């Protein structure tokens, strides 16, 4: 319930389509024997979610990862919802929103 | 009388990565915050300038309690007891033995951290172990910064144990060794370009940090503007103001300036003849 | 409401319809049995997006994607604002909100 | 039990999966000596979560180390009403929960 | 006739690491609460303050009970009587046996950050090699200026002369408890509102605001203002000084506020001056 | 006595594809970023200029530690411990093991172009048919001189003669970069300045600038020439070389101003030859 708290929980599911974009990327990339990487690219998310000095920076980076991301239903049925709450918001609560998605993103994979 | 020698010091333009912070992950990431305008500039900390002017004491000789092996990347102890009056680390930073003459000294410098006259927006750089074999250690980021460093202390001279310690301690931040940092790929030299330096008796300083800039992406570095306003106005006598370096050339080519109470301060543009009267005027009232 | 999100909004809207008359016009562009990329589009237009070095690079850029945009109703009756909009504010900011529209972008086809 | 004290419970071994997560990964980075110290680790924990002085600062904690944490099939199983706990709860009482989660906790035999 | 001197300084801007409050396992916590906006604010304690004026009546004669030693970093009291009637010390900063106990002339309150606290957090490595438990630590800054108000009444001194020690040295404020040696901070001021009046009503308690988050132009206020228009302190008992005065002529309709008309002087040293000529002429000094 | 070498090198000018930033997608990343007057310039970084002086170093016959294999494109270690008396590599550059570190004797800055990079894109199709991921692509190239400011400290070197090989490698130094197949940019230096004194402040890094940001003429910057005028930076100390004696000694007053007194040979080989004739008297070699 409550319009912002539906609005936190499906960025939270946008942000966890977009990282799932991101790992079959990953995926895609490695090739040969070489295992594909699993958890340490989670740790390089997350090392480069905490390198992340005032507002610009973070928001470059999400907005990047989020397209990086490809193809996602949760954004596209909510463009303006989604586009406000980046937008506006403190950068820093985002950052912890991002975060809160990532330890939540596996149940998917 | 109790003299206390204040001063702000701006380093020259150049890429900086002096003091990084927390490992993270590949990217070593710099000491940065908020200083103005809500900003982030970059910081050296004053542990960096107080462990260069250390470096730089027992470098040119002297008598330091505590000498870097510079080898072995080692600290020694010549005595386990610090001594004040014979030691000048000792005598000039102090010591605090807490583990268990006095065995805690409050120091005679006090510094602030560096602050970056600019602002800092990007700057990253690309680093790669090269070859062909790839591993874990081989692609890294490296944070830099293109600006000028500009550093706050103060000294309480009659707090050292001997006098003259002082000379050596402006000879040390005229000529300071090179700040902790990675040298090996960004060489900034951290010696004075600008000075403004106060010899008052007095605690209030009034020049913490004077130096501000124009055009925030430029190398160009002015006085501030609130700086100018404090001499003018009758605050900050002239007569104990000294003030050297490239910034003398843009303090003359102000207009009005013969007339403006700024002319009666100690204006040299050669560094080291602002330091020899300086050091003249602080010998005279030493006693040395 | 505080009307800076509604140019906000009507500029991200401006962004997608000019970007599908892009991907319309790459589709007219390739020929034969081979599929034409959606994705990779996408991939391409990040890809120059992040090429661009503060002010003259990504100004002219994305005033030139605009203009290759085509026949876009809804700039026509935002020509003035939207410029105004791109003259002002920090670049950087803008490049955040176009990438923000590339990642809502899909739902229109 | 009533659904807060189910969301409650779910929280605490959240986070003392998230810890079994981190002293795992101290583990494998201090392999090295007699053993790598246990006791330590709890009192940096501790330290830290004390350090925290306002709602931001502790929840971007609490994420960064619910992430650090790994898996935390827990929190798989939860997404919603834990990310809703954790936006909604005031701060102070989920440092008491999570205060609770690490008293509580068992190493791993 | 009863005197009181009210008065609100403002530091300069600079990194303070000064009153830190009892270190959390590895990090130095400096002193903070909420304030104002429910904004986390750093703190710095009045008897910081109180110590550092006590210091500068020690450094500058100015016979005192409590001496600073400065070397082995203890206090030591000269009589253990304590004697208002002829200590600085004992007559201004009271005292307490567990007697007299004095009451105190000088009242102080807790010195406010004008800026939130966001997270200012220094490391801090020893050297290189052979690292123990004290190798790493982290150090809580802030880069804000700092806002204390004070009163202190006239006529409870034993002697009414040693009011204007007390304008000096709070004009001239040494080293206030810190961390010096890595943040060294001025606390000399550069925005003063002081008020001697003669009634225990004051209105200038933490005039300087300027939110604006991370910034340090420092604008006085709109309720101090309001406060001087509506008709109460008036402009003939206030006694403005500092770079707050650049700003305040800067305003408009200014030349007809009733603010103009207040003792409003750029210059610190000039409106002390004038201050204290009118301490000694109101106290018969 | 602690003796330490400045300098700063220019080169020649010529169209520069040395370092590139991430590479994904079409563009080719110039490794790029602001410099002064706020405007964007190319880069060099400082670790393929050490990278060319440890190569130099190895091609000349000079034992060193790190070999570059020149087929495999791989580093190989002579020795597992590194040896600083020994390798003339591990002198020099330092090493980290993770004694297992060493400082290094050589300390160099990153290098700067010195004109604004404004546009030039290549284009880099590959001959017709099969459009695959190596067809149409774009690589971008700088035409302007780079410049770059190192510092050794002599005293710190195992073995003193071998500052000589550094500055020999320094004059002729080595493919500096990657794309040297299609932008061949020799990085010898065509005007320098350099500082042999016993001080660690050193007023000579970056002393060149333009005179128009779009052509290749260079000039010292008015600054390091008032600095030598003042009385800083001692003419005795000074060696300048090059092609920027010509416009140095083309200005007017140049027999009565304190630079005519510092070390200027037009040839860079002379200046190498008494240059190195004076490290060896004061380093005793």
């Amino acid at each position: 319930n409550s319009e912002e708290d539906k609005q936190y929980l499906i960025f939270i599911k946008v942000f966890q389509q977009a990282m799932k974009g991101n790992f079959a990327k990953i995926y895609a990339k490695t090739e040969e024997g070489k295992d594909p990487p699993i958890k340490k690219k989670v740790e390089r998310l997350r090392a480069e979610l905490n390198y992340c000095y005032d507002e610009l920076s973070f928001k470059e980076y999400l907005s990047d990862f989020l397209v990086r991301g490809g193809l996602n239903k949760y954004f596209n049925e909510h463009q303006e919802e989604i586009a406000l709450l980046i937008k506006k918001s403190p950068w820093q609560e985002i950052r912890i929103w991002s975060l809160l998605a990532i330890a939540s993103y596996k149940p998917k994979d | 009388p109790n003299y206390y020698l204040y001063g702000t010091v701006l380093t020259r333009y150049g890429l900086a990565s002096l003091n990084h912070d927390i490992r993270r992950g590949n990217k070593t990431i710099l000491q940065k915050g908020y200083w103005n305008n809500g900003k982030i500039h970059s910081f050296v900390g004053s542990s960096a300038i107080r462990w260069a002017l250390r470096f730089y004491l027992q470098k040119q000789g002297y008598l330091v309690n505590r000498v870097w092996d510079e080898e072995e990347h080692i600290n020694r102890l010549t005595s386990e007891d610090f001594d004040p009056e014979k030691f000048y680390d000792d005598d000039i930073f102090g010591f605090a033995l807490l583990e268990s003459t006095p065995n805690q000294r409050m120091g005679a410098l006090g510094m602030n951290m560096a602050v970056s006259l600019t602002p800092y927006d990007g700057a990253v750089k690309l680093g790669a172990k090269s070859g062909r074999e790839k591993d874990s250690t081989s692609l890294h980021f490296t944070e830099y910064h293109a600006t000028r460093y500009q550093y706050y202390f103060g000294i309480d001279a009659t707090h050292l144990k001997d006098f003259s310690r002082i000379l050596p301690m402006i000879d040390g931040i005229m000529n300071l060794p090179k700040v902790g940092g990675s040298s090996n790929i960004f060489n900034y030299p951290f010696c004075p370009d600008s000075l403004v330096f106060q010899w008052t008796n007095h605690f209030a300083s009034y020049i913490s940090y004077c130096f501000e800039y124009c055009d925030p992406k430029s190398k160009e570095a002015k006085l501030s503007q609130e700086f100018i306003d404090e001499v003018e106005c009758g605050q900050i006598d002239p007569s104990k103001l000294w003030i050297g370096g490239t910034i003398v050339k843009d303090l003359q080519q102000l207009d009005n300036f013969e007339s403006s109470p700024l002319n009666k301060a100690h204006i040299y543009r050669n560094r080291n003849e602002m330091i020899e009267a300086l050091k003249t005027v602080i010998k005279r009232d030493l006693g040395l």
